[PDB]
């Protein structure tokens, strides 16, 4: 097993402009703590930005206005596993999507999260 | 140099270290350095006390401290409060069971990482600041001066596992003109043990905790002085700090708001508890002073007197004081050879939307 907390992103790939993609993230190994988890993204030219977060209890959900109404973040019945259903995508959604975890309350700044995944590529063709 | 370590549901793993020296260099003054670390708090202080300010027995003591608080790690809407300051306080003994405190303090607060929310921003607006509602990368600093006072009543039959008597602590503070903030804050804690049987093995314990603060002349009390309820030390069966108002978050772009179950606290609190202490059923060998068994009924409420329910109709009325949480459960305390032991199991039978349940709670401690 791993020597630390590891986040593994799955899903992603190539989709048409108005298509859909479902990303997932799971804390590998055994973690006995419940984590708030979030999705960030870094576009080709831009910098890493916040996309969506969900509390450990799943009672709090929060999106950036860009994706508000098109993306849906949810916690899976399993331990520390979140999904991001992205619909009505657009070329401006193309980016590397990163998963982030945190004990305690959720936040929008990347420096507040304690663990990160390697990222998965999402590409949207016009 | 004396230490201490603990582990519990309310604060995670606690670390404590300090040292005390009396009659420092044959001058009468006492010196000490103390520090505590929580999952959410790192605290350190340095104190210099004179127990002979007057021959009457009045003490004049100083304090220099820093405190770092990470609200996310306490399960509140996220923010960082790095503070420091000083305190000068007089202590007056009144009689065997009563003592008074009066002092002056200075405190600087550095706030950062504030995830924009309505109540928090309502306080900031009252301070003339207008930070963006779309950026957690913000900053707000204050410098305050306060008058502090306190009263302690204690007439218990013994310190550990008390069977008869009462304990009452009253503390208050108020800002001195010239400060950044303008507010006052008061708290009242009470505990009353009443023995039922002649041998004092059946005991009724009544605990109360009250808090109230508010601003002066347009300003509000700072959110980083809020009260909190829920957890092992107030309302068992509730996750620490969950009781009371929840954060209403502003949107983020790089009237549409977001509901949440992230507690924030409030400027008014009322907590009460009725506990029935009994003898341990199979441990009654006549040297059972090491364990205490009890059944309890806990209740508490926290509200925001300045919540404007009319402007936020789509969200609960966080100014209502009547949403009283309640729980009931069992508890066991044990002075074990490995250290103090406390655990409880409680069920919330009166909840409100967003409140987080935590049926099983415990605390473990070791001192060396
Ligand atoms: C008596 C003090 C014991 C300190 C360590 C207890 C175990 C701490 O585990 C924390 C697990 O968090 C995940």
């Amino acid at each position: 097993g791993p020597s630390q907390v590891q986040l593994v992103e799955s899903g992603g790939g190539l989709v048409q402009a108005g298509g859909s993609l479902r990303l997932s993230c799971a804390a590998s190994g055994r973690t006995f703590s419940r984590y708030a988890m979030a999705w960030f993204r870094r576009a080709p030219g831009k910098e890493r930005e916040f996309v969506a977060a969900i509390s450990a209890s799943a009672g709090t959900i929060f999106y950036t206005d860009s994706v508000k109404g098109r993306f849906t973040i949810s916690r899976d019945h399993a331990k520390n596993t979140v999904s991001l259903q992205m619909n009505s995508l657009r070329p401006e959604d193309t980016a590397v999507y990163y998963c982030a975890a945190k004990t305690g309350t959720w936040a929008t700044l990347d420096r507040r999260y304690d663990y990160w995944g390697q990222g998965t590529r999402v590409t949207v063709s016009a | 140099f004396n230490f201490g370590i603990g582990y519990g549901t309310e604060s995670g793993v606690s670390f404590q270290a300090g040292v005390q020296q009396d009659n420092w260099l044959g001058t009468g003054y006492a010196v000490g350095i103390n520090g505590t670390k929580n999952d959410y708090q790192t605290y350190a202080e340095l104190s210099v006390t004179n127990p002979y300010f007057t021959v009457d027995g009045v003490s004049l003591g100083g304090r220099l401290f820093y405190n770092d608080f990470q609200a996310d790690d306490a399960d509140l809407s996220d923010y960082t409060n790095k503070s420091y300051g000083t305190d000068v306080t007089l202590g007056f003994p009144i009689n065997e069971y009563n003592s008074l405190r009066a002092g002056l303090g200075y405190v600087h607060n550095s706030l950062s990482n504030m995830q924009p929310q309505v109540a928090m921003w309502r306080y900031l607006y009252s301070m003339g600041e207008h930070p963006s509602t779309s950026d957690q990368d913000n900053s707000f600093k204050t410098d305050d001066f306060t008058f502090n006072y306190g009263w302690t009543y204690n007439k218990l039959d013994r310190g550990y596992f008390p069977t008869d008597g009462s304990r009452v602590n009253l503390t208050g503070k108020v800002t001195i003109p010239g400060s950044d903030n303008e507010y006052y804050k008061v708290t009242l804690d009470t505990a009353t043990y009443v023995p039922i049987d002649d041998d004092h093995k059946w005991v009724v314990l009544g605990r109360t905790r009250w808090g109230y603060g508010d601003g002066l002349g347009g300003k509000e009390m700072p959110f980083y002085e809020n009260f909190y309820a829920g957890g092992s030390s107030t309302v068992r069966g509730f996750q620490s700090n969950t009781i009371g108002p929840k954060a209403v978050y502003f949107p983020h772009q790089a009237k549409d708001l977001s509901k949440s179950d992230d507690a924030v606290g409030g400027n008014a609190m009322a907590v009460a508890s009725l506990e029935f202490i009994t003898p341990t059923p199979f441990i009654s060998d006549k040297y059972a002073n090491s364990v205490r068994t009890s059944f309890f009924w806990d209740m508490g409420t926290v509200w925001d007197t300045n919540w404007d329910s009319s402007q936020y109709s789509g969200y609960p009325d966080y100014s209502d004081p009547s949403n009283i949480r309640m729980s009931a459960g069992i508890a066991l305390q044990w002075m074990s050879p490995l250290g103090p032991l406390v655990f409880s199991y409680a069920q919330p039978f009166k909840k409100y939307d967003g409140d987080k349940a935590e049926q099983f709670q415990f605390n473990i401690g070791k001192t060396w």
